[PDB]
């Protein structure tokens, strides 16, 4: 169902989206579709002023890797953002 | 604590020139 997120995803406007979609062109700037991996991640991070490793990066996909896909499609991604922002810990 | 703004950096031209 994941409706609690729908509303959230509905809240976001074309504005916050754009700025976001843009980053979407970096995470999967070398992916077939829109799935992110520990390899792509480090790519963005590095451009965000962060230079992590492949061991700590995987922990980023793991969470979103609820389907054990190994990567982060265009769905789980946005969610992971609304999961912390509107519920960090 | 996804600042978000940090991303804008990776999406600021991305070598468009
Ligand atoms: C909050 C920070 C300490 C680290 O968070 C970055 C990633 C989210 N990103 C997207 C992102 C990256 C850089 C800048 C802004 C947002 C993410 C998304 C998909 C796959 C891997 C990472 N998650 C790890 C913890 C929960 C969120
Ligand atoms: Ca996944």
């Amino acid at each position: 169902m994941d409706d609690i997120y729908k509303a959230a995803v509905e809240q976001l406007t074309e504005e916050q989206k754009n700025e976001f979609k843009a980053a979407f062109d970096i995470f999967v700037l070398g992916a077939e579709d829109g799935c992110i991996s520990t390899k792509e991640l480090g790519k963005v991070m590095r451009m965000l002023g962060q230079n992590p490793t492949p061991e700590e990066l995987q922990e980023m996909i793991d969470e979103v890797d609820e389907d054990g896909s190994g990567t982060v499609d265009f769905d789980e991604f946005l969610v992971m953002m609304v999961r912390c922002m509107k519920d960090d810990s | 604590r996804i600042s978000a703004d940090a991303m804008m950096q990776a999406l600021l031209g991305a070598r468009a020139k």
